[PDB]
């Protein structure tokens, strides 16, 4: 502990004063899309990413625009045997200002980007009229509705949302409950009577495409998931939007006197009520058809 | 109507059997029960 | 009254508790229990105190309430409770923390420690046991804080200087330095070209001869461009070809050891292209089905029991020429130590093929590992090795040969495909002329080092003693998940 207190309190330390070094911005000859300035390449536990340099001006002159850097897979060839590395070797440029190699990453469907590996030592960049593809971040594969590209999973200040890679269209989803991910965005009520059970926040009610269904208030730390029962319905009837009602309406407990929850048939795009019995499911169903409620086996 | 003389019978193409169909059905779905469509 | 034995391992209980039958109540910790969860929101944190002693606030794990639970109820109806933990210092300090947890007397704890499963062995463990060691413990205990200090001291600076969610570890942080030093490597390595000649020759029956150019004026032959590569063709054109030498030998082929945790996940790696975890999946899945030895182990001795076994199958099926006239000998560490034991099949009469409850997976490394095993204890595959000599002018041929004689271990773990030197040579006599039909020259790269696989990193850290065999895995995905290194066509 004496050693290693010694070392931990020298790096606490100023950078001067032999302190550990904190992150290093390199800047580099590429325009923010947001204010056109040179930019530098940086390094987040998300990985390694091009920033602008108004990320260390104040509020007045702040500039929080980021860009992705999506590095170039080597590729290696398999049939190629021993020879299948010195050849990825081969295929890399040299830096300009040393004999180290250079590690390429893509900033625009034209563009192209070279970073030595001795980065951020060396400073040395390059960038190519290089054209290949780039992807916003990376998670659950989903396809945009609005132009067929991929969209995957992000995450950031507000927790985590769904976009897409085509840089042409910034059409977001987002996460929900109890289904992969939502289309745009949806109607939420919230409840202050219903308390949550492993946290201690508060529960609202959403719709969406997966169905109805009740999501904690700090929902990004919360992330607690269960579907409303009919009685809870019931009880909060009076704030439901007037097409969630006929829910209220259903029938709370069923023949054998188990409690009820709300759940989405999607084959048929509609609503019904079923019932739990020390979790699992009863094998029983209560359906909406044209302005009536009817009940029966699963 | 048509006149038509004889009848043929063959092989089903499938270039033939896609210009027929006017699309295609790629999920189980019928109709929905809210609202009676399809 | 009724004994109460607890060891770590469930499998390994229900097996104890029959070779001992009724009158004792056999049950297993499953693991440590209990573990960790100046500024004294820090040492809330760390659950020790440097700076108060080393107090420390160990607590049940969220996940063994049930299993503290019914070992307490059942310390009720015990006369004398006997820890069989492991007895390295984990399991010594495992029998620690359910002596602390189930309280009593000390008087009515014991410490015994079980050899094998045979009868000879569970037997030998109430005869002479003792009681835990307290030196044991700290010594355990001293690791445990140690890593504590520096993940819950060490990261909080990350994320101050470098960035939020960063971590850093005795462990972790090296296996990244192995992954960073070797991409270093690769990016700054610089391809060199060499050429080589080869020369197809007629013996003077009319027999081929290819051969290898290895020396000019004696000096290694190894032009690095194609001129120089040229000027030397143009000589041996025009040579004259005379065999210098054959020397015949008999040369051997020895099986390997038998498999250890690391040796397994990069045998399963490179033949049947399974991952670190999934290798570990299965091998698990094995174990508790009784079919092969706890996967965890850094050990690959075997029991006496069991190289009897092994012999006795050897030679039942395999005949005599097959069967060593004593036991294989391996592994000579005079700092050595005995553990478990290395992995293998609990039954050597059990074929892969047998096991239809496993999963075909499990079935293919349950094969694997009963080769290792089997073939460990057979006898050298035996080989007829040529070697010719060829005079040329200034420069010097070679050309190697090998017929296989007797395949010994290898009969029940094939060469997967012929090597360079399993070939033949023609009959030729030192003296005689060769007659030149044509030269072959080749231009060549040398290649940058490696990348890791995660078995071949494995391999790395068990070499410097860095990790453990319930770690490497762990250890694997830490690194990937932190974001400081990622894997690409299942290389690093
Ligand atoms: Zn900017
Ligand atoms: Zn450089
Ligand atoms: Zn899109």
């Amino acid at each position: 502990f004496s050693d290693f207190t010694q070392q931990l309190d020298k790096a606490e330390k100023d950078p001067e004063e032999g302190g550990m070094r904190p992150n290093q911005m390199v800047l580099t000859s590429i325009d923010c899309p947001t204010c056109g300035r040179k930019m530098g390449i940086r390094t987040a536990s998300t990985g390694v990413f091009l920033g602008c340099s108004g990320y260390a001006l104040p509020p007045k002159e702040r500039c929080k625009t980021t860009i992705n850097l999506v590095p170039e897979n080597e590729v290696l060839n398999v049939l190629e045997g021993e020879d299948a590395e010195t050849n990825a070797l081969r295929a890399k440029r040299r830096c300009p200002k040393c004999g180290t190699a250079m590690d390429s990453y893509l900033i625009d469907p034209k563009r192209k980007l070279h970073v030595c590996g001795n980065n951020p030592t060396c400073d040395g960049y390059e960038i190519e009229e290089g054209e290949f593809r780039i992807k916003g971040y990376d998670g659950p594969i989903v396809e945009c509705e609005k132009c067929g590209s991929e969209m995957h999973l992000k995450m950031g200040r507000f927790g985590k949302y769904m976009a897409c890679t085509n840089e042409e269209c910034k059409n977001t989803r987002k996460i929900l409950r109890n289904g992969e991910v939502a289309p745009p965005k949806e109607d939420p009520v919230p409840l202050p009577e219903l308390p949550c059970e492993k946290s201690d926040a508060y529960f609202v009610l959403r719709d969406g495409a997966a169905g109805v269904f009740l999501a904690a208030n700090t929902f990004p730390k919360s992330r607690e998931t269960r579907a409303p029962l009919v009685e809870e319905l019931y009880r909060f009837r009076d704030r439901l939007p007037e097409k969630l009602r006929y829910l209220a309406d259903a029938p709370q407990q069923d023949p054998e006197g188990n409690k009820t929850m709300v759940r989405f048939s999607r084959k048929t795009k509609q609503q019904y009520v079923s019932s739990e019995k020390d979790g699992k499911a009863t094998g029983w169903s209560a359906f909406y058809v044209d302005g009536k409620w009817v009940e029966g086996k699963k | 109507t048509e006149e038509f003389d004889a009848i043929k019978i063959a092989l089903a193409s499938p270039d033939m059997i896609r210009s027929w169909s006017f699309g295609e059905v790629k999920k189980p779905e019928t109709i929905n029960y809210r609202t009676f469509k399809p | 009254g009724k004994a109460l034995v607890i060891v770590e391992s469930p499998a390994k209980a229900k097996t104890i508790n029959k070779y001992l039958g009724s009158d004792y109540v056999v049950k297993s910790s499953v693991g440590h229990i209990r573990d960790l969860p100046e500024r004294g929101a820090l040492v809330n944190r760390m659950g020790v105190d440097p700076w108060h002693n080393w107090e420390a606030h160990y607590e049940v794990l969220p996940g063994k309430e049930k299993v503290v639970s019914e070992l307490k109820q059942l310390a009720e109806k015990a006369d004398h409770i006997y820890l069989a933990t492991d007895l390295d210092r984990e399991g010594e300090a495992i029998a620690w923390h359910l002596r602390e947890v189930i309280g009593g007397d000390d008087a009515r704890y014991s410490r015994v420690v079980f050899n094998e499963i045979t009868k000879n062995a569970i037997r030998q463990a109430f005869n002479k046991p003792g009681e835990l060691n307290i030196d044991r413990v700290n010594a355990q205990q001293a690791r445990r804080f140690m890593d504590r200090v520096v993940g819950y001291m060490v990261s909080p600076l990350l994320w101050k200087k470098i960035a939020r969610g960063l971590s850093a570890g005795r462990v972790q942080s090296v296996a990244v330095r192995l992954v960073v030093e070797r991409e270093r490597e690769i990016k700054a390595f610089v391809p060199e070209e060499f050429w080589e000649v080869d020369a197809s020759t007629t013996t003077p029956s009319g027999e081929a001869l290819a051969l290898q150019v290895t020396h000019q004026n004696d000096k290694p032959f190894r032009p690095v461009n194609k001129e120089q590569t040229q000027a030397a063709v143009s000589l041996l054109e025009k040579a004259r070809y005379s065999v210098l030498e054959r020397e015949d030998k008999p040369t051997t082929s020895k099986p390997g050891a038998p498999f250890i945790t690391s040796t397994l996940q990069q045998a399963a790696s490179t033949r049947l292209g399974f991952g670190v975890k999934k290798t570990m999946m299965m091998a698990q899945r094995l174990y508790e089905a009784g079919y092969i030895t706890y996967m965890r182990t850094d050990s690959t001795n075997l029991s006496q029991d069991a190289v009897n076994m092994v012999r006795g199958y050897i030679s039942d099926n395999f005949g005599k020429k097959y069967l060593p006239e004593s036991p294989n000998q391996y592994a000579s560490k005079e700092n050595s130590q005995e553990a478990h034991e290395a992995i293998r099949p609990s039954d050597v009469n059990v074929m892969a093929e047998s096991l239809k409850d496993m999963e075909a997976d499990a079935q293919k490394l349950y094969q694997l590992i009963w080769r290792q095993f089997v073939a460990c204890q057979m006898t050298p595959a035996k080989y007829d090795s040529t070697t010719l000599t060829v005079g040329a002018g200034d420069f010097r041929l070679k050309a190697r040969g090998r017929i296989l004689r007797f395949d010994g271990w290898t009969k029940v773990m094939p060469a997967l495909r012929k090597g360079d030197e399993d070939r033949i040579l023609p009959a030729v006599n030192k003296g005689d002329a060769l007659t030149l039909v044509e030269l072959t020259p080749a231009q060549h790269f040398t290649k940058p080092p490696a990348r890791f696989s995660e078995a071949s990193l494995v391999k790395e850290l068990e070499k410097r003693g860095i990790g453990r065999p319930s770690t490497y895995a762990s250890i694997i995905s830490t690194i990937q998940d932190r974001g400081y290194v990622r894997v690409e066509n299942r290389r690093f």
